[PDB]
């Protein structure tokens, strides 16, 4: 399977025209992030059929070279976000290995789909591009990662990425849910949970090599 | 409803107002160089897993999803303190900070029983 087949099948079911005016205007008009050949950058890198792990975000990093595509990553010259902090020292505390890029390019690469559920956002403004057909396409597609795929490992940090659960065949896939990784969460559940190592226990328990979350 | 037209001098959201109160009183009491600027991570997360346990119990924060924002850089991770900012449906949930393991309030309510409100601090 194909991501222009998925992408294909969900324009069928809703029409995308009155947000392509809107992102038109938008970029032309403001600051638009992440840049516009980076809005599909986790599918890009990620392709369907080399998904392994789902990490769900939410919206994209609204400051200056923060944003480029993927979840909870940011551009080489950026000052590091707590929850990518957070995220780094569970990944020494469990894999045994320290990360100090902070983009994640190379988890797509290795197959994790880093999938923020809104895809732009204005500089500065938080849930700027909310409610425009963002969320219903992050719907589709992980219910299309859900149907097309046998077994992958969907990493559901925090409530809103846990609410997506009635999207996911719970029954083919396994689910990984803890609190988020950010500062004000990170000490009521994440630290400890060990989401890498538990991913890549499913993967090879399921006949799949594991992430190799560590640099390279 | 119009924060930023609501006064006598123009000014920002709600939030963006808060934010830069917080700003000049945490820039005194750490005595902060803002060198840098202050970079927001915001996100959404149910207030049971952002907020001390004790503060929930029956009240509507048992099942409210807020909307925080949590400021930071390098300065403020090397004092280990993160100034934070809660909403809940565009009325204020927190005022705070936090530091090392704690979680230090100058605002805090359930939206019902007002728990800590020190924002005279602010002004």
């Amino acid at each position: 399977m194909e991501w222009s087949q998925i992408f294909h099948d969900i324009t069928t079911k809703h029409d995308f025209k009155a947000m392509h005016d809107f992102l038109e205007k938008e970029y032309s008009t403001a600051i638009v992030y992440p840049d516009r050949e980076n809005i599909y950058q986790a599918f890009d890198l990620t392709p369907f059929e080399n998904i392994k792990v789902v990490i769900l975000g939410q919206d994209p990093y609204h400051g200056p070279n923060q944003a480029h595509g993927l979840a909870f990553s940011v551009q080489p010259n950026a000052k590091f976000p707590p929850s990518l902090r957070n995220m780094y020292k569970e990944l020494a505390d469990d894999i045994g290995c320290v990360r100090q890029t902070p983009h994640l390019q190379d988890w797509a690469r290795e197959g994790v789909l880093l999938l923020n559920t809104v895809l732009t956002v204005r500089q500065g403004e938080a849930n700027s591009h909310r409610d425009i057909g963002w969320e219903t396409f992050t719907d589709e597609i992980i219910k299309a990662v859900s149907d097309y795929k046998e077994h992958v490992v969907f990493i559901l940090w925090g409530k809103p990425a846990q609410q997506k659960i009635k999207l996911i065949d719970t029954s083919k896939h396994c689910i990984i849910k803890s609190v988020h990784p950010s500062p004000l969460s990170a000490y009521r559940g994440f630290f400890g949970s060990k989401p890498y190592s538990k991913a890549n226990t499913y993967l090879e328990s399921v006949g799949k090599s594991p992430i190799n979350w560590c640099e390279s | 409803h119009h924060h930023h037209s609501s006064g006598l001098v123009p000014r920002g959201s709600h939030m963006k107002t808060t934010t830069q109160e917080l700003k000049q009183y945490m820039t005194r009491l750490f005595q902060l160089s803002n060198n840098e600027t202050w970079e927001c991570e915001t996100l959404e997360e149910a207030a049971e897993n952002i907020l001390p346990k004790r503060f929930i119990n029956d009240s509507p924060l048992a099942h409210l999803i807020l909307e925080t924002y949590t400021y930071y850089n390098n300065e403020l991770h090397e004092l280990s303190i993160y100034p934070f900012l809660m909403y809940s449906n565009n009325q204020l949930i927190s005022i705070g900070y936090l530091d090392h393991f704690d979680m230090d309030f100058l605002y805090l309510t359930d939206t019902k029983n007002t728990i800590i409100d020190e924002r005279h601090l602010l002004k």
